[PDB]
RNA sequence: GGAUUUGGUGGAUUACUAGCUAAUAGCA
């Protein structure tokens, strides 16, 4: 919180975070994981202090 | 902010944070102070072995450091303190919120200049005072007089004549007269460094721009200038061993040396400090010998002596270059881990981002010492595959460490960031070991731990494999696969027989490492991020990624104990010598003592920065906690390990804003008597009675070949009771006893011994301390069973002997109970 | 279970410095070597400080608030250490042989002779946090030119008296502004000046000089000045005064001669209030009490120590070291006791607690090898290398029967038979062992089969069989009782030196000088295990050795080993700084124990410093002691177990148990939990839930909260599994609880409701019925004894008739 | 879940075949028969009839004559090896005893599929004579279970040993039968026949 | 000769019973003259073995 | 004694009007000598 | 570029309260 200054969340990712984005105002926020793996958080903004990513995308080869 | 546990004891590690050191003499010798962020050191020159710390940590960062004999003068923010012997003995607090930025003194004159370009004259209130106190007047140079202060200068013989310098030109002030005397020359380049000179009347300026001038301020002309073409002058100094040489320190860690006289560079020493840290910040020959004195922001002093010369004639040409003769240094960055080398409190292993690994001793700071990462020739006989150019190892993510075998092979691992195999470590070599070890899973190594016996060494892979190899011979024996994922922990108790694991993918895994089977598995609710194992109580403790510290017993893979309270990722945590407490760090900058007996927080601390570590003596007497900024070493003393600790839990909600009793102590005291009826003994030594009795042949032995007593007796006998005369009987030492009772009456009507006989009687119906008063009327019988028995018609005496007998009767159930367990417990040992 | 630490040093009550009384005057402190012992009289208790110095101690004082103590070596490194929390504060080192060392009686200030230096200094403050340097400094003094002998405060805490070797006392000022008032050198004395004391009024200085002449100093006209008024001399005829104290409350001086007898004076009258002979060697020290009351005595050569009562002439406290190392040790059944063997050929009983040696015996002319105790416990056995072994009755302390071997031989170990009626010796020069009676002192027959010296020998408790072992790489099992003899040999690797044997007796423990504890079932006769232990052995490098203690073989095996009462354990020593706790059917060291720290000692460190050589080589060589254990054993009543050694008898122990070690413990379980139990009544949980944390206070807490009608209930109830722990938990209570009663009676319930499951198992609870049986041996016992006695002398003073 | 103590494949310059490999597995004897499964039916026979230590071979050279109950720690093949040679021309000659007992073993697993060990283990329980005579006229006593293997070894022996002493048949194949029908408890055994004619006596006697 | 045996005395491989000596002043008794042997794990003895050619590295 | 420090592998001591403290006594202070003879001997 | 041997010095091998001295104080 920049006018208070506390830590509202802490949100852990799986893999370790390369890329991070912003949808809207706090509705989503997808993080880019070092193992190849896409994370999504659901309001993230909304147990309370540490959340966890709910949606997971990965690609894979038809070969594997 | 304050614990009540704990206490900071002082810095570890760190020798100078690249403020100017200063050097005084005391007699012969030579002390050199050296700033620790908020204290100062010193150190000896003969031996570079601290002989005094600042007794508190200063409010601010001490800026600039003096010392004139015994005395060291410190500056910090806009107050200017004195110290002896590392004890502050005056404190002088500036009229204006400008911070001080040069000291300056000489004979009875204190001056101090701010940042405000106002120079503060300080004088002695007395001329045989041994420091400057009184506020003699305030000199402030003005824009148009000259530029920012660079230094307040003073040399030899001027009768109260301050050389200010600036970075415009050099100003003359009369500190007794307050007026600017002379006023020097402009000068086209910034001067940053000024030094005096051991010649009269010539100041040595450094500029921006690589120019040393040898100013003379008598003629208020130029002499000389040296030239150093891009490099920027850090520090000056003279020889005074006779030889006319000049040292230029440089901001790129470069130091020069000229030969005045011959108009020659004698020899350059390179990168002696980092240029990252300010290369070298200050550089002072020894006042009369051939040794030089360097310091830089790399939290490293070194120290270096110009040998005599070769050559039989023409010693000033053949000039030995100069050579290295002690140091003492630390790490540059801040320390990633910190390990307890011994039972005891002697040595310390610590890590850093420098890709340094350090031996620290709390006991003395010269034991201090760096292990060597010269590798040893491999068995085989091939060449070793690595970079030509030596090249600093990794940063130690993680290490361990055993002293069940030290001395006969590596007793060390450490773990490497983005890199696939564990390196060895000698603690008595102080070097590294002749064995790597590797996943074999191409995965990095995030897990290393010992067996108590020294004899295997567990690395836990980012793949989720665990391999065990023999340190002794580095040839892996047995692999292990559970974890999908990393494993973050690796405990095996003191016996070896079970090994627990953890890892990222939140199962802990139970196995019997002699029969190498799986246990049990234990699945968490949230990842798992680090494990400390307690041998002595088989209690390990996991950091969850909820923000919770959960504790597990091996025996029966239970979760037993689960902390919460953290508001952050916890850095560190370890468990306390004697199991029952844990402290914790996390990113929320907050440190927290728990109590497991109770599963609650003690007591709670705010760190202005977070403590990346926390680890325990095994003593338990202190307490050891590195930061994510400062290169030293905090230490903590135990203050439960010299007074007790209230056990009741910390207030949260207060805690949060400001970033029965027997039980709260952990103690109880045993009751006076369980019950009225019962039979209980006195509150003593229980070889008071043998004493009593036996006092005569025990008095014997040791030989070479109204009062108060009969006072109480008598106001008892008129109150029908004898507690008071009871209570005193109780106090009185054996020998005090025996003389009471043979010093009663004995005549008729015998008033004086009915009533001790009623005294005891009463005592006999307390059932409390009652061998005590089978005691005395022991000693009545052999003090007076003559003059009992020969009047024994006596009603008085009857009577009283009458009533005793009701009660002594009484206590005879005690010769069946005890008469009884001896026949059971003869029985049950035998048959 | 394996969490032992040190408590205090049996065998050696007094080796050097100065004693000191305590501010009270009921604890004394003694130096004992390189440690401080505290001896609490009045109470009957003793411990001994956990720090050590790296030397002997020099010099000690306790100030007189009781809270911190200071002792220095004998290279002048001090130590502070916090007498109430027996704690080290700091460290600290005066470089120079401080003489003495002593508290201002203020306790604001604490004075050292340093060689001719005076060195006065601030005490730092017991309530503040331990800080790097707690010292400060006040003052600096020299004016001797030799070393200072002694120093004295004055009652005011403002001048004192210093002593020195100039064959002058002088008088210095804590306050500089006093300096005037008090800047006198005193002279005129024809030897070394021991002592100077201040008068109560502080109007006369007393001097005392080595010759024997005391010198009563005044402040008068010849205008005034201080002049020797009077002179007394002690008439000694060769004794010489070395160490003197005195008393201004009592105008008392003891002075200790160095022929071995002190005199009592009467100042300034010089009335020889008593004289007394402590023997042929110096009397170290001389102290007195606060009350004036008691003068403590020491001396170094034999370590004696006294404390004598001159107000009725009767002795408070008076023992001797052994002045040997104790070659052997053993435990009473109960274990209240222990007795300990030296070579001068004396066998000292010692009791545990007090520290005291209650019997001595001096029958045995030469060294005595061996000690041990008959099943029943009512007799001791030792052998000796005079020849002979000895037989003692404890009730009546009589050599009882003497066994002696027809060709004179030296015996070396022993053992006697469980039901106390055949006693085995063995020895270093015959390869035989031999047996007696002893009823009748008969030797039944020599046992034959040894092709080298028997060792060490041993008797199952339970089978009767025998066990012996020899330098002849074998073990032989003796079946000597019955109608037919067998002997069964079992070969080792190495030569033996130690055996131990399992209380079941089903087993036997072997120790090789290779290094190995072997052990093998001796009905099987086969090996069942084996634990290496070279490498956990600490050898230190000798100052004469030339070369490395790794490299050196000098003693990395064990001369002594013996079980856990248990059976679990066994405890290792040998002829090294190391004293080691294996587990037996594991087979690893669950810990190590250093001996010594002490540098006089000989092979205390493994690396010595180079600055010690010279070309010439060592300085220290311009013998000294060895590290060794010579004996080791478990305590049959308690955890714990004494290692016998050169300064004296170790007593490790688990008493204090600060340690955390729950068992079983769930969430649900809390000390308010338990509390909340017994609020509810529900007696039975709340014992079990402070069971499964395991603190000894709340054990207190529920024990003597359960009402006497519900203790037959819980204990009837009371899982299995507990039942050790709160047997143990009982004896050691009661024995020093005030609560007989309430103990006995949950003994009553606890055997009668679990007896049988006592006797099926009786190892695992072997160790707590013996606490138990001496709790109702050694002090419930004496109680009806006091009890039926008065009984029995009331009934004739009414029945008989008194009269003429 | 899995462990591995072999991350290469073992070849000996030496080539040594599979069997010992599959032997290394587990210890058979002759690598042929298994213990695991071997259990006395009977209790008392138990801590006398030593199965669970496994031996490749009946040799082992042990101490058995030492003391008095050494003999029980021996392994009962090893046992039944011992007690198969004797009468003199046999004397000296236990190689010959353990080939003679391998082929027993053969042969009663061909004869019947269950384990050989296991029916070594029932003819000895089942003949061992559990009530006996002792002179005084006779009078009946009880038999301790030592005496009974030793004694339920001595017939079954004896009984294989005359019943192929002028015979076509061989040693190998009469003590195949004689254990088997001892296992079955079937009265053709000799030994089960001397078993019930003593403890009939000794209850005629009782 | 003496000297040769006073060498070996100081640099530690002669043992008396269980215990090695260094110093070349101790008297040895005639029961303990049997007894003067040498370390196990002398260099020597294994001199002594190797030449004999019966050496058995598991007793060292 | 001289033979002993001599033979011996480890330390050996040296050996050993007015009223004299016996340093040592070889029964405990409290015990009366009286209660030290058996029966048969009184 | 790799390996073998070796000389010298530095820090420890004892627990960190300043130097020097002719030392109640002087010197530096």
């Amino acid at each position: 919180d920049i006018h208070s200054g506390m830590t509202k969340c802490v949100l852990v990712a799986e893999s370790d975070i390369k890329e991070l984005s912003h949808s809207g105002q706090a509705d989503s926020i997808a993080v880019t994981t070092e193992d190849g793996s896409l994370e999504i958080f659901v309001d993230p903004l909304v147990g309370n202090k540490s959340k966890k990513s709910s949606k997971k995308i990965q690609i894979v080869s038809k070969d594997g | 902010k304050n614990s009540k546990i704990f206490s900071p004891f002082r810095i570890i590690g760190n020798v100078s944070n690249g403020v100017p050191f200063a050097t005084g003499t005391l007699g012969s010798t030579f002390y050199i102070v050296t700033c620790v962020g908020k204290t100062f050191q010193i150190y000896d020159a003969n031996t570079l072995h601290l002989l005094f710390v600042s007794e508190k940590e200063t409010p601010s960062s001490i800026v600039a450091l003096s010392a004139h004999f015994h005395y060291v003068y410190a500056a910090y923010e806009n107050k200017v303190g004195i110290y002896k012997r590392g004890i502050e003995e005056h404190l002088l607090e500036l009229e204006t919120d400008a911070n001080v930025e040069h000291l300056c003194i000489f004979g009875d004159y204190l001056c101090a200049s701010t940042d405000d370009n106002s120079i503060f004259i300080y004088k002695k209130s007395d001329p045989q005072d041994k420091y400057p106190s009184e506020f003699y007047t305030k000199l402030t140079v003005t824009e148009i007089q000259g530029g920012e202060i660079v230094s307040l200068q003073h040399l030899a013989t001027y009768l109260n004549k301050l050389t200010v310098v600036t970075k415009s030109n050099v100003l003359l002030f009369n500190v007794r007269t307050g007026k600017l005397v002379f006023t020097s020359n402009e000068f086209p380049d910034q001067i940053t460094t000024a030094e005096p000179a051991p010649v009269l009347d010539i100041i040595a300026l450094g500029t921006v721009t690589g120019e040393v001038i040898m100013f003379n301020m008598r003629k208020g002309k130029r002499i000389r200038t040296i030239k150093i073409p891009q490099s920027r002058i850090s520090s000056l100094s003279f020889r005074t061993d006779g030889s006319s040489h000049l040292s230029v320190g440089t901001s790129s860690g470069d130091l020069i040396f000229y030969d005045l006289d011959r108009r020659s560079r004698i020899h350059v020493l390179k990168n002696i400090h980092r240029e990252s840290y300010g290369g070298v910040t200050q550089a002072t020959f020894l006042n009369g010998q051939p040794i030089i004195v360097t310091s830089g922001g790399d939290n490293s002093l070194k120290e270096y002596v110009f040998d005599p010369s070769l050559s039989q004639g023409s010693g000033d040409v053949v000039v030995q270059p100069p050579r290295y003769l002690r140091s003492r240094g630390g790490h540059s960055q801040p320390p990633s881990y910190i390990a307890f080398a011994d039972s005891q409190s002697h040595f310390m292993l610590s890590a850093s981002k420098d890709r340094s690994l350090w031996s620290f001793s709390l006991r003395k700071d010269a034991q201090s010492q760096e292990m060597s990462q010269r590798l040893h020739k491999k068995q085989d006989g091939g060449r070793v595959g690595g970079s030509t150019i030596k090249s600093k190892f990794p940063e130690i993510v993680a290490l361990a460490i055993e002293n069940a075998r030290i001395g006969e092979w590596e007793n060390i691992i450490t773990a490497h960031k983005d890199e696939k195999f564990a390196r060895t470590w000698d603690m008595r070599n102080k070097r590294v070991g002749r064995w790597t070890f590797d996943t074999t899973d191409d995965g990095f190594v995030k897990s290393v731990a010992m067996s108590q016996c020294g004899n295997f060494g567990f690395i836990g892979s980012s793949n989720g494999s665990i391999t065990i190899y023999n340190m002794q011979s580095g040839i892996l024996r047995k692999k292990y696969k559970l974890h999908k994922r990393a494993v973050t922990g690796i405990s095996l108790d003191g016996m070896n027989r079970k090994m627990v694991s953890c890892g990222l993918d939140g199962i802990v895994g139970f196995y019997d490492f002699n029969k190498s089977t799986l246990l049990g598995k234990l699945k968490l609710d949230a990842p798992i991020t680090a494990m400390v194992y307690h041998r002595s109580s088989d209690l390990f403790a996991l950091a969850l990624d909820d923000l919770s510290i959960v504790v597990i017993d091996a025996v029966t893979q239970r979760v037993v104990r689960q902390l919460w309270g953290h508001s952050n990722r916890i850095t560190a945590f370890d468990f306390s010598p004697e199991g029952r407490w844990i402290v914790s760090a996390s990113l929320d900058s907050t440190i927290r003592t728990w109590d497991l007996p109770t599963g609650g927080c003690i007591d709670g601390i705010i760190v202005d920065n977070v403590a990346t570590n926390v680890k325990f003596s095994p003593n338990g007497d202190l307490l050891a906690t590195t930061h994510v900024t400062g290169n030293g070493i905090c230490i903590w003393t135990n203050r439960a390990q010299f007074k007790t600790v209230s056990t009741r839990t910390i207030d949260e909600s207060e805690f949060a804003r400001m970033a029965l009793n027997d039980i709260d102590f952990n103690t109880y005291t045993s009751l006076e008597q369980i019950d009225k009826e019962l039979l209980t003994l006195s509150i003593g030594p229980r070889s008071k009675m043998n004493t009593l009795l036996h006092l005569d042949v025990i008095r014997k032995r040791s030989k070479p070949k109204e009062s108060h007593f009969t006072k109480q007796l008598r106001e008892g006998s008129q109150s029908k009771d004898y507690s008071s005369l009871l209570a005193t009987l109780i106090n009185f030492s054996p020998a005090a006893v025996d003389l009471e009772i043979r010093s009663l009456n004995s005549f008729e009507p015998f008033d004086e011994i009915v009533w001790f006989i009623d005294a005891l009687t009463q005592g006999l119906k307390s059932n409390k301390n009652f061998e005590l008063y089978e005691t005395f009327m022991s000693l009545l019988f052999k003090a007076h069973g003559d003059v009992i028995h020969a009047n024994n018609k006596n009603q008085d005496i009857a009577s009283a002997l009458q009533n005793w007998e009701d009660v002594h009767k009484k206590e005879d159930r005690l010769d069946d109970l005890v008469k009884f367990c001896m026949g059971v417990a003869a029985f049950v040992t035998t048959a | 279970k394996s969490d032992f630490k040190f408590s205090n040093l049996l065998g050696t009550v007094y080796r050097q410095g100065n004693i000191t009384f305590s501010d009270d005057g009921k604890q004394l402190l003694s130096p004992v070597g390189n440690r401080v012992s505290v001896f609490d009289l009045i109470n009957n208790k003793s411990f001994t400080f956990e720090y050590e110095h790296r030397k002997n101690i020099a010099a000690i004082d306790l100030n007189k608030q009781g809270t911190l103590l200071i002792s220095i070596d004998e290279d002048g490194r001090a130590i502070l250490v916090n007498f109430k929390a027996r704690n080290v504060l700091h460290h600290f080192n005066f470089k120079e042989k401080c003489s003495a060392v002593k508290f201002s009686p203020d306790g604001r200030l604490f004075a050292l002779a340093s060689g001719r230096f005076l060195q006065i200094w601030k005490t730092p403050d017991v309530n503040k946090d331990r800080q790097f340097a707690p010292f400060v400094r006040h003052r600096v003094h020299a004016g001797h030119f030799q070393d200072i002998t002694s120093l004295t405060w004055s009652q005011d805490s403002r001048f004192i008296l210093t002593t020195s070797k100039d064959l002058s006392a002088k008088i210095w000022s804590v306050d500089s502004e006093e300096k005037n008032l008090a800047a006198t050198t005193f002279n005129g004395h024809r030897d070394y000046v021991m002592g100077a004391f201040f008068s109560h009024d502080q109007e006369k200085i007393y001097t005392v000089s080595k010759d024997g002449a005391v010198f009563v100093w005044e402040f008068t006209k010849r205008k005034y000045s201080w002049r020797i008024t009077k002179k007394h001399f002690f008439y000694a005829n060769q004794a010489k005064v070395k160490c003197v104290t005195f008393h201004p409350a009592t105008r008392l001086l003891a002075v200790g001669f160095t022929s071995g007898e002190f005199r009592l004076y009467d100042l300034p009258d010089f009335t020889l209030i008593q004289q007394l002979s402590m023997g042929q060697n110096p009397v170290n020290t001389v102290s007195v009490n606060q009350t004036g009351e008691w003068l403590a005595f020491g001396s170094s050569k034999l370590g004696q120590l006294l404390v004598y009562e001159w107000q009725s002439e009767s002795y408070i406290l008076k023992q001797q070291g052994h002045f040997d190392s104790t070659n052997s040790l053993a435990y009473s059944p109960d274990g209240s006791r222990v007795v300990t063997a030296s070579e001068d050929g004396k066998i000292k009983v010692w009791d545990i607690t007090s520290g005291f040696c209650l019997a001595t015996f001096e029958e045995h002319t030469s060294s005595v090898t061996a000690v041990q105790f008959a099943k029943r416990g009512q007799v001791m056995f030792s052998s000796s290398l005079d020849g002979t072994v000895r037989a003692w009755d404890l009730i009546r302390y009589r050599n009882f029967r003497t066994f002696t071997g027809t060709e004179r031989i030296q015996f070396n170990c022993l053992a006697v038979d469980p039901s106390g009626e055949v006693v085995c010796a063995g020895s270093l020069d015959n390869f035989d062992i031999h047996v007696w009676s002893v009823q009748t002192g008969q030797l039944l027959d020599a046992l034959s089969g040894h092709e080298g010296p028997v060792s060490c020998l041993s008797f199952s408790q339970e089978n009767s069989v025998l066990a012996s072992a020899s330098w002849d790489k074998t073990i032989r099992i003796w079946s000597i009782f019955g109608r037919s003899q067998q002997v069964e040999p079992i070969e080792v690797y190495s030569d033996v030196l130690a055996l131990s044997m399992r209380p079941d007796g089903k087993e036997v423990a072997v120790s090789t000088l290779k290094g190995q504890i072997s052990i093998f079932n001796i009905e099987d006769a086969k090996q069942v295990g084996n634990i290496d232990c070279r490498k956990d052995i600490i050898s230190g490098r000798f100052n004469q050795d030339r070369f490395t203690a790794k490299n050196s073989e000098r003693s990395k095996f064990f001369t002594t080993i013996h079980y856990s009462f248990d059976g679990m354990a066994i405890v290792a020593g040998g002829n090294n700084n190391s004293i080691c706790l294996y587990d037996v059917p594991n087979e690893v060291l669950l810990k190590r124990f250093i001996v010594s720290r002490n540098m006089a000692l000989n092979g205390t460190l493994e690396f010595l410093n180079s600055k010690k050589m010279t070309e010439a080589g060592s300085l220290d060589l311009i013998m000294r002691p060895e590290v060794r254990v010579t004996s080791v054993q478990f305590s049959p009543t308690a955890n714990a177990f004494a290692a016998a050694s050169t300064e004296g008898l170790l007593i490790y122990s688990t008493n204090d148990t600060i340690l955390f070690d729950p068992f079983d413990l769930d969430v649900d379980v809390t000390p308010h939990s338990t509390v909340e139990a017994l609020r509810e009544k529900q007696f039975l949980n709340a014992l079990v839930m402070a069971f499964r944390l395991n603190e000894e206070y709340l054990i207190n807490k529920v024990y003597e909260a359960i009402p006497i009608k519900e203790i037959p209930l819980v204990a009837s109830n009371i899982p299995a599994i507990y039942l050790p722990r709160i047997l143990k938990f009982i004896g050691d209570f009661a024995i020093e609880s005030q609560h007989i009663e309430f103990n006995l009676i949950w003994i009553k319930a606890l055997l009668s409701a679990s007896g049988g499951y006592i006797n099926e198992h009786k190892y695992l609870f072997s160790t707590a019925m013996r606490s138990i049986q001496r709790f109702i041996v050694r002090v419930a016992k004496e109680v009806v004894n006091t009890t039926t006695d008065n009984k029995y002398t009331y009934r004739f003073l009414v029945s008989t008739d008194g009269s003429m | 879940f899995e462990v591995v103590e072999e991350f290469t494949p073992v070849v000996l310059a030496t080539p040594i075949p599979e069997e010992v490999q599959q032997a290394q597995t587990e210890i058979k004897l002759f690598n042929k028969w298994s213990f695991e499964e071997v259990e006395v039916k009977d209790a008392s026979l138990v801590d006398y009839v030593q199965v669970r230590q496994p031996i490749f071979v009946a040799h082992t050279a042990g101490r058995y004559a030492n003391k008095r109950f050494r003999k029980a720690q021996c392994p009962i093949i090893e046992r039944l090896t011992n007690s198969l040679m004797m009468n003199g021309r046999n004397n000296g000659k236990k190689l010959k005893a353990v080939r003679i007992i391998k082929h027993t073993l053969d042969i009663i697993n061909v004869l019947t599929d269950q384990n050989p060990i296991q029916v070594v283990v029932d003819a000895i329980t089942n003949t061992g004579p559990r009530e006996d005579t002792t002179r005084v006229r006779r009078q009946a006593v009880d038999v301790s279970p030592l005496r009974r293997v030793n004694q339920a070894i001595a017939l079954l022996t004896i009984g294989a040993r005359e019943a192929a002493f002028r015979n076509i048949k061989t040693i190998a194949e009469t003590l195949a039968e004689e254990l088997i029908n001892a296992a079955k408890g079937s009265s053709t055994s000799y030994a089960i026949k001397k078993k019930d004619e003593l403890e009939r006596v000794a209850k005629s006697n009782r | 000769t003496i000297q040769d045996a006073v060498k070996f005395i100081e640099q530690g491989h002669v043992r008396v019973g269980p215990n090695l000596i260094n110093d070349p002043a101790y008297l040895v008794t005639r029961n303990m003259e049997d007894y003067v042997t040498w370390v196990d794990n002398s260099k020597i003895k294994k001199t002594l073995l190797r030449y004999r050619n019966q050496i058995d590295d598991f007793d060292f | 004694y001289k033979l002993d420090v001599l033979s011996s592998v480890h330390f050996v001591p040296k050996p050993a009007e007015t009223p004299t403290i016996s340093m040592e006594d070889a029964q405990p202070l409290y015990m009366s000598n009286a209660s030290s003879l058996a029966p048969q001997e009184i």
